[PDB]
């Protein structure tokens, strides 16, 4: 029913790559997604499944973990990854609500 | 003429499943079986086999098949293979690591799911060591976590091993309810009675 | 497969608005549309949503103040008695096939309702 992202915010330089966990308070298989939000824009749906990249999308974007913990790591993020990322997952329903969206993570890129 | 064609009707789609902790298990034998129309069938999400394929099943002949019922989760289909570990196979229903047939799974979230949530579906969630394969447990006693003797008055520490399924239609399709049944065949020194109705 | 949603107004507190989100080619009797809400410079949030079957869900921390209504071609949401925190940017979101709810693929460009005297 809890989503959790940590950390909140996090740099790294054009050449290297920064991790990104999102734990779940229940277990949800691995009915999981991410978004990236550039400010002023509409989420685009990145991977879905936790594992599988979606459609238009670059391949430096992995995603894995099954369960309640999971993790998302970009390789060599160019200058145009500078956004925001977002997960959400299934949460049964009766017991909670349906789905939530966690905190976020802002990533800024020198 | 071929005769006591046998009817898997009463056993593929009834009006009653069992729940998956107390998976209900029908004797077929003396029957002439004709899995083509099984096969030929596509309302069914996953019908794959093991041991034996698809094509030939109505040459090789079985002296004795047994089928189980149940209704699972839907993401939860993948547990039901031999060699697999997860909660409901370690828990409800294991297959043997050589087990021989297969199973047929198809979606059921316009019978199974309510708007007020189905709660006639139960779950088993905690009990003392792993289940050996085809294996059925009915007992409700409660799974103590606790020092005291539990006694079974329940409360804290004292865990019910029993939950429910909150089946509703607005979830996804990995939460939507599955019909799954198995079909199981051996061989041992008997006569050989249930097999295809040859041709001609 | 285009969606957009107009509606965004200045109102007073406790009193209703309605939005009305538009589907444009695509059969709407075969996704299910949500509404999700972010406030400036906040997380995303949760609303609701409702199944191509007709059947409805909402969230929690909304405690049942909101109502999503389906028709041809208007997938409209409508609030009542709104307060001072609710100044924020809606969406709706498409989904991507049968089933496989929750993932939100299509999103309209968004609208702001805001809330003041
Ligand atoms: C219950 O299952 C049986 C198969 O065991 C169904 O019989 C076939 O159903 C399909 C699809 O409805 C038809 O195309 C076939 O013609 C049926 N077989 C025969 C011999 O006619 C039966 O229809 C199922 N029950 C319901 C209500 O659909
Ligand atoms: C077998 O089927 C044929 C088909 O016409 C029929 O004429 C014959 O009577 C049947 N035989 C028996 C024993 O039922």
């Amino acid at each position: 029913q809890v989503l959790t992202q940590t950390p909140s915010s996090v740099s790294a330089a054009v050449g290297g790559t920064v991790t990104i966990n999102c734990q779940a308070s229940e277990d949800i298989y691995d009915n999981l997604v991410w978004y990236q939000q550039k400010p002023g824009q509409p989420p685009k749906l990145l991977i879905y499944d936790a594992s599988t990249l979606a459609f238009g999308v670059s391949s430096r974007f992995r995603g894995s973990g099954s369960g309640t913990h999971f993790t998302l790591t970009m390789r060599d993020v160019q200058c145009d990854d500078a956004a925001t990322y977002y997960c959400q997952g299934e949460f049964s329903c009766s017991s909670g609500d349906c789905t939530a969206f966690g905190g976020g993570t802002e990533v800024v890129v020198k | 003429n071929i005769t006591n064609l046998c009817p898997f009707g009463e056993v593929f789609n009834a009006t009653r499943f069992a729940s998956v902790y107390a998976w209900n298990r029908k004797r077929i034998s003396n029957c002439v079986a004709d899995y083509s129309v099984l096969y030929n069938s596509a309302s069914f999400s996953t019908f794959k086999c093991y041991g034996v394929s698809p094509t030939k099943l109505n040459d090789l002949c079985f002296t004795n098949v047994y089928a189980d019922s149940f209704v699972i989760r839907g993401d939860e289909v993948r547990q039901i293979a031999p060699g697999q570990t997860g909660k409901i196979a370690d828990y409800n229903y294991k297959l043997p690591d050589d087990f021989t047939g297969c199973v047929i799974a198809w979606n059921s979230n316009n019978l199974d799911s309510k708007v007020g949530g189905n709660y006639n579906y139960l779950y088993r969630l905690f009990r003392k060591s792993n289940l050996k394969p085809f294996e059925r447990d009915i007992s409700t006693e409660i799974y103590q976590a606790g020092s005291t003797p539990c006694n079974g008055v329940e409360g804290f520490n004292c865990y019910f091993p029993l939950q429910s399924y909150g089946f509703q239609p607005t979830n996804g399709v990995g939460y939507q309810p599955y019909r799954v049944v198995v079909l199981s065949f051996e061989l041992l020194h008997a006569p050989a009675t249930v097999c295809g109705p040859k041709k001609s | 497969q285009s969606v957009e949603e107009s509606g965004g107004r200045l109102v007073t507190p406790g009193t209703p608005l309605t939005l009305t989100c538009t589907v444009s080619g695509f059969s709407l009797s075969r996704y299910a549309m949500s509404w999700v809400r972010q406030a400036p410079g906040k997380g995303l949030e949760w609303i609701g949503i409702i199944v191509d079957s007709g059947h409805t869900a909402y969230a929690s921390w909304a405690k049942g103040r909101f109502t999503i209504s389906r028709t041809s071609t208007t997938v409209d949401l409508k609030m009542t008695s709104l307060t001072t925190e609710d100044t924020a940017t809606y969406f709706c979101a498409r989904e991507t096939g049968g089933g496989a709810f929750y993932v939100f693929e299509f999103w309209g460009p968004g609208t702001v309702v805001t809330v003041s005297s």
